[PDB]
């Protein structure tokens, strides 16, 4: 699917109300499971067995949050509580802007979230993997805090598809072109 | 009953309109606010009924007489507000018998006088408010029965001077503040005998020299003056204030600050002087080693001593935004420096060592110099740097070791840095601004994503010139038909047949206008051709060399010349067509040819009009123009065909000859149609872009500007019947 | 055109700095006439030359002529008075300790 | 600290069948651990994947054993029996320093 | 300009910890001061007076507030202490993830954002006007909390089209052919 | 509301002379109001242009006079000149009941 580009903001506080902000970059995939739109929130790391429905209310965490969410070996766990969209949609009804997910040890997550596209998710889910998840939970563990923007490059390949100007430059002269052939034959007609 | 009274017997009654003292309320009562009521005086014994008071506000109301025999028997009050009362002086003998009282509030009162007996028997009094009176001097005599103060503000009266001994018996003052009086002199014993003073304010003041009382303040702390006419500062001036910690001297004409001024200051932390124009050395900071911020934007310090570092060993900010500085001795050391701002100085080149070390050092700033060369790991030993603007300067070849962690990089100036930078070394870069968009065009940008501040917007081409293969194989065809039929043109007219009128020769002239513009649009191609998905580094110097230079005069010389050529057949035709001319229709043609070869040259020469684009054209100019010459040369093409039409319509209205007349008449529509969106276009970038796309600008004049040379020889060929029978009878003649 | 009699109660020795303050309604009791100890006066500009202020230290008491008034000039009037170390002129209402009743003119 | 399986990232997912499973947050982590005994606030229940601490819906008070059940109470509120109340009605067992009446 | 999409989300908290929430829709515009990007936040509201530089310390916010300033008539102030890009450059400093300004008394303002390309600034700048900014102030005014959403307009482009265009495009050229080859024979 | 201009959505903008201009901030409400004073916890700075109301960063103290002088400190901290302490320097009285120094 659709790359989808996370910055993650460490932010420094001067003594007189003035911020310091570094970025730094991942690139992960949308999931056809949730909708493809940006989204921006505070980082929050939630544990993949700690996400459930089965428990009551706890911890409740203010809205916009983004969570990064990282899965173990499913063969680790014989009886899966949970699948990754009901996860996904857990975290979203209790206030999650979007959820990352670590599928670097979890690969049917990913053919879980593609093959779930009949009940989309209306924040969200972006899976990332690889030497990107190794950085994010690198980062998750040494920082404090953060700031996750997920977004996503609103042109696509062609770059907006000038190719439609094109075609639509072509489209006129041949239009005038294919009038001027109905005039003549009318013409030739009468 | 309006009293709203607490839980601790703080009775408020504030904003009810009140006109008198409040009655019935608890007798023990501490605090008393009545503040925004219209109590206008104080009527004797009104406070007869609180024994107890504590705490008196009379915050608002148009208060203007209080009686003597008035607020007394309150030997338990402590906190007195009459700020934003009508009082015209201080209350002397109301106020006295107050044996108790703590602080007196007495700010927006227009207060004029003071009697010479006031603060009677307030012995310990301990905070004074007189900040919006109209004060004239300080009340010395006044002053001197209060040996227990420790706040005193008369920041809003209007004092002129302070004469010696003004505050002598305040032994105990702590804070003095003088924000916007109207101060021009300064006794030299004013502020005597004014020990345990730590923050002394001056801030709007009109002091014309720098006062030297303050030599007999041994305890001050934080010294301030922000708007006075200071404009020397003597060295050895800070020398009687040991532990002075801040010294706010900003927006003030200093001229020369001396050498030793800011010397042996142990607690200083920040220094800042600007536009200190006259100094040219830099300050002899020896034992000041707890400064934490030094700028000194605006003078004509000519070097930077090595011992600037290894000493204020927190600096975390430096700054020498304009000075002569040449040289910049190698910071070795000073760990905690953050930020260095080095601009508009005559630094010619960084070394190996300029930047050893310097740990944490998040911003550098050189982005007005004459520097010329960079060491290849002048920023290799760079920490977590995230700025680092250096433009506007000589550079040739900007080197990239060490500089993965940058995350903002600015190179606006630098026209002569011609070399691409790789994308490779920079890989969390956000914000990159280079001297031509070929250099972004490298980092991927519009599709790890980087902004630019120049954008390739389609114009410069990132990826193939031309574009679609829709539009690179019209421009061939364009280029082939254009080409081949003008030079058949050609060859039939000049070559075999020995009749010249002077409709002949403008067609022929007019179809050597075209095979210019077909020639041109076939280097053009050519160009494309060669450079297939690699334009950048083809373009990084086309538009820089002479290449672009001939193909836009080759281009906007046939157009000038067609169009000239189009204008005097027009004429001519109707001359004709009213009724030896040829002499005066062959210098006319030649004046036209030496005309569009003038209006060719001159931006060749002047402005330099051309390298906006890599099509050369100056006309679309998608870029804002200087319109000295795209208007121009709209207008004179529009007035042309203008004149034209008008002709072509009169002489038509007027009336063998129809077939030249109708030529001409097919070759004026066909030029003015195509001419039309060319000329939309070149002052579209000037609007405002109302759904309107460079690339599809870029488009239409691609497409739109060789079609009347790629047209007009076909249309001649195919239609002209007597010219056909011309071509026949050429061609028999040129096979026997 | 009229006379107001201040009369002392209260007497120690000769009283110090005595004036006439006059008041309109809502606003600050200004001072008309006001003299010293060794018998100085000062006036109020605006009711200079009108108003004259003669005191007899023989039964202390103070005495305001008023002649040609103004409709202006109706007011609560005052006699003030104070005892030590006053070096002021009389204008000023802070430096008072005593203050009379006060009567109505118009 | 003993588990089945114990991630860097998250701490152990998997713990013993007998031993308490609880997560603990700090900053932006979050992982499990194994424990025996639930803290203050906390109290294990045996829930249908492992035993688990959940956080004490008791009112005001600092300690339980159940959802109901509190069986240490906080200094400023009262635990007059196992169902927690502001302050228990007089005519019972006095307080005795034990909080119980 | 690019017609930004904001979003304000009104949410409650349910006992069982499940948000419920309100989105209301609203359309503004970007400006060329700042960089055309999608940013979320909290709504905070700032005073147009409270954007102050002078330095006397100021109240400390967590990072990543939408800033929503409502503007006054110019005439009301006579000299201001900064002008709006350096408002919303304060705000940047402050900690806002994003600046929106209710311009409904000073179109000078819009003039000036659209003007200022010199010094872009990372963040986006939003400005509304009429209705959508009234409704805007209504709901800062009335809730206590509320979450901004600036999205980027999505530029799909293509509504049909493509297939059927060049579909279109055979058709017309093989009538040319077609035509071409009648008045040949 | 002692203001000349009383703007509906942020309140006062600019008022008398002799006001002190001071922003409330509720929820995501900022407004300005104007006080004779200002409240506690504040210091008011006079200024031709406006008088405005400003936030002393003196700690252990809720009443400033300035923005390194404060009259009234906390429950447990000793005023000695200007300053809030645990105890004073050697050669000071203690706090004599009177939470000062």
């Amino acid at each position: 699917k659709e790359t989808a580009f996370v910055e993650v903001v460490l932010f420094e506080s001067s003594p007189s109300g003035d911020y310091t902000t570094y970025t730094t970059g991942l690139t992960g995939r949308f999931s056809r499971a949730g909708a493809t739109l940006s989204a921006e929130g505070e980082i929050v790391q939630m544990h993949p067995l700690g996400l459930c429905n089965n428990n009551d209310e706890e911890d409740l965490y203010e809205y916009g949050w983004v969570g990064v969410v990282k899965l173990e070996q499913p063969e680790l766990d014989p009886k899966p509580c949970l699948t990754v969209l009901g996860k996904a949609k857990r975290a979203v009804q209790r206030g999650a802007t979007a959820v990352i997910f670590d599928v670097s040890e979890n690969p049917e997550a990913i053919d879980q979230l593609n093959q779930g596209s009949e009940d989309p998710l209306k924040r969200p889910v972006v899976y990332v993997k690889g030497a990107d998840a190794i950085k994010l939970m690198n980062i998750v563990n040494k920082q404090k805090v953060a700031r996750a923007r997920i977004q996503h490059r609103p042109p696509r390949q062609p770059t907006e598809y000038f190719d439609m100007g094109i075609f639509l430059a072509f489209f006129v002269v041949v239009s005038l072109v294919c009038l001027i052939l109905l005039v003549k034959i009318k013409l030739k007609q009468r | 009953a309006p009293c709203s009274c607490d839980g601790d017997r703080r009775v408020d009654c504030s904003g009810k309109g009140l006109t008198a003292v409040p009655e019935g309320l608890s007798a023990f009562t501490q605090a008393l606010d009545i503040s925004m009521n219209n109590i206008t005086q104080l009527p004797e014994d009104a406070f007869a009924n609180f024994p107890f008071l504590e705490e008196l506000q009379l915050a608002g109301n148009d208060l203007s007489f209080i009686h003597p025999k008035a607020l007394s028997g309150l030997k338990e009050l402590k906190v007195l507000t009459l700020q934003n009362n009508q009082l015209k002086t201080v209350p002397s003998e109301a106020i006295r018998g107050l044996s108790a009282l703590q602080s007196l509030r007495l700010d927006a009162n227009h207060i004029t006088s003071v009697p010479e007996d006031s603060f009677e028997g307030l012995v310990q009094l301990r905070h004074l408010w007189l900040d919006d009176n109209s004060l004239t001097e300080v009340p010395v005599h006044p002053l001197s029965n209060l040996p227990t103060l420790q706040a005193l503000t008369l920041a809003l009266n209007k004092i002129s001077s302070i004469p010696d001994f003004a505050f002598t018996n305040l032994s105990s003052l702590v804070v003095l503040h003088l924000h916007n009086n109207k101060i021009r002199s300064l006794s030299q014993h004013c502020f005597d005998g004014l020990d345990n003073l730590e923050t002394l304010d001056l801030n709007y003041n009109n002091l014309g020299e720098f006062p030297q009382a303050i030599k007999a303040l041994p305890s001050l702390k934080e010294l301030g003056f922000h708007s006075n006419s200071i404009s020397v500062i003597p060295d050895g001036a800070f020398d009687g204030n040991p532990l002075l910690r801040t010294i706010h001297l900003y927006d003030n004409p200093l001229s020369f600050v001396g050498n030793s001024a800011f010397h042996n200051l142990s607690d200083l932390h920040s220094l800042v002087i600007r536009g200190a124009s006259m100094v040219q050395q830099f300050p002899n900071l020896t034992g000041t080693v707890h400064l934490e911020s030094l700028t000194l934007t605006g003078t004509k310090i000519s070097s930077i001593p090595n011992n600037l570092c290894q000493e204020q060993k927190m600096l975390r900010t430096l700054d020498l935004s304009y000075n002569n500085i040449r040289d910049l001795p190698s910071f070795n050391g000073c760990h905690a420096l953050e930020e260095i701002s080095l601009q508009r100085n005559q630094i010619y080149q960084i070394k190996e060592g300029t930047f050893q070390g310097l740990i944490s050092l998040r911003i550098l700033d050189l982005s007005r110099n004459l520097i010329h060369e960079i060491h290849s790991r002048a920023f290799a030993t760079l920490g977590p740097i995230t700025n680092l603007d250096v433009s506007f300067n000589e550079l040739t070849s900007f080197p990239t070791e060490g500089l993965n962690g940058l995350n903002q990089l600015k190179l606006v100036g630098n026209f002569k840095l011609k070399e691409a930078l790789a994308a490779k070394d920079f890989v969390n870069l956000r914000s990159l601004s280079v001297p031509y968009a070929y250099q972004c065009c490298a980092f991927w940008g519009c599709d790890i994503i980087i902004h630019c501040t120049p954008s390739t917007g389609a114009f410069k081409p990132c990826e193939y010139l031309l574009g679609s293969w829709m539009i690179r194989l019209t421009v061939w065809f364009i280029f082939l038909v254009a080409l081949f039929f003008n030079l058949l043109v050609i060859l039939t007219t000049f070559a075999s047949c020995t009749s010249l009128p002077s409709s002949k020769l403008f067609i022929g002239l007019i179809s050597v206008s075209n095979l210019f513009m077909g020639i041109y649009t076939g280097i053009l191609t050519f160009l494309d051709a060669v450079s297939w998905g690699r334009f950048a580094e083809f373009g990084i110097w086309w538009e820089t060399g002479s290449g672009c230079k001939v193909a836009g005069f080759l281009a906007v010389f046939s157009s000038e010349s067609a169009i000239f050529l189009l204008m005097l057949a027009t004429v001519e035709r109707s001359l004709s067509a009213k009724d030896n001319h040829l002499k005066q229709f062959r210098v006319a043609a030649l004046l036209a040819f030496l005309g569009a070869t003038v209006a060719g040259c001159f931006p060749l020469f002047h402005r330099g009009e051309y390298s906006a684009s890599p099509l050369c054209l100056p006309f679309p100019t998608g870029e804002t123009p200087s319109l000295g010459f795209t208007v121009t040369l709209v207008l004179l093409n529009s007035l042309a065909f203008l004149l034209m039409a008008v002709i072509y319509t009169k002489l038509y209205c007027n009336l063998s000859q129809s077939s030249m007349i109708k030529h001409v008449a097919w070759l004026i529509f066909t030029n003015c149609i195509f001419f039309c969106p060319v000329a939309f276009f070149s002052f579209a970038p000037l609007i405002t872009a109302i759904s309107i796309s460079p690339e599809i600008m870029k488009s239409v004049t691609l497409i739109f500007f060789p079609l009347p040379a790629c047209l007009n020889p076909v249309l001649y060929v195919f239609f002209n019947p007597k010219f056909k029978e011309d071509w026949k009878l050429l061609k028999r003649r040129v096979t026997k | 055109s009229l006379r107001l009699s201040c009369a002392a109660s209260g007497y120690t020795y000769s009283p110090y700095c005595m004036g006439w303050f006059r008041q309109a309604p809502g606003k600050a009791r200004e001072g008309v006439a006001t003299v010293d100890l060794d018998g100085s006066t000062i006036y109020a500009d605006s009711v200079k030359g009108r108003f004259t202020i003669s005191q007899d230290n023989a039964k202390n008491t103070l005495y305001l002529q008023m002649n040609s008034l103004k409709p202006e000039d109706t007011a609560m009037y005052y006699c003030a008075s104070r005892t030590r170390a006053g070096v002021t002129c009389g204008l000023n209402w802070a430096i008072f300790s005593y203050w009379g009743q006060g009567t109505q003119v118009t | 600290k003993g588990c089945l399986s114990c991630s860097k990232d998250n701490g152990c997912s998997r713990c013993q069948q007998k031993l308490f499973f609880f997560l603990r947050r700090e900053g932006m982590r979050q992982y499990g651990e194994c424990l025996h005994s639930c803290p203050s606030g906390y109290y294990g229940h045996r829930a249908p994947d492992m035993n688990r601490c959940a956080r004490c819906r008791i009112e005001n008070c600092d300690s339980c054993f159940s959802k109901d059940f509190c069986t240490k109470c906080k200094v400023g509120f009262y635990l007059h029996r196992g169902r927690c109340f502001d302050e228990c009605p007089d005519g019972f067992a006095p307080l005795d320093e034990t909080m119980e009446c």
